């Protein structure tokens, strides 16, 4: 199929039409950042010849 | 079959026909001795960087 990028909203904009909140959520949201690798060596003589 | 290594004993218990072992990384760590048929564990000798 043609992915759908997303439900079509129309804001209901006008020129004397505000929308304000009477209530709120707290969202608690994960983030997960990769910090460091797995420090290696190499004995390179040893790799290449023993 | 020729290399350097620590030979020691080994619980793995190898199929009768097989007379070599490898790994994930196909390296000899495991080998049948052919006088006495007992499964000998390779572990390379403890290398290390100074
Ligand atoms: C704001 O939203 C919260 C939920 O996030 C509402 O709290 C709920 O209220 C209903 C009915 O009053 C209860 O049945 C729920 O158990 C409540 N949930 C929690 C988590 O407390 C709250 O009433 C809303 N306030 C307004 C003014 O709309
Ligand atoms: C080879 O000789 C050893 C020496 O004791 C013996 O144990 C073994 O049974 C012989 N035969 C084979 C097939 O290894």
């Amino acid at each position: 199929y043609t992915m759908s990028l997303g439900a079509e909203n129309s804001v209901a904009y006008s020129n004397n039409s505000i929308a304000i909140p009477t209530n709120f959520t707290i969202s608690v949201t994960t983030e997960i950042l990769p910090v460091s690798m797995t420090k290696t060596s190499v004995d390179c003589t040893m790799y290449i010849c023993g | 079959l020729t290399g350097t290594g620590v030979l020691t004993e080994s619980n793995k218990k190898f199929l009768p026909f097989q007379q070599f072992g490898r790994d994930i990384a196909d390296t000899t760590d495991a080998v049948r001795d052919p006088q006495t048929l007992e499964i000998l564990d390779i572990t390379p000798c403890s290398f290390g960087g100074v």
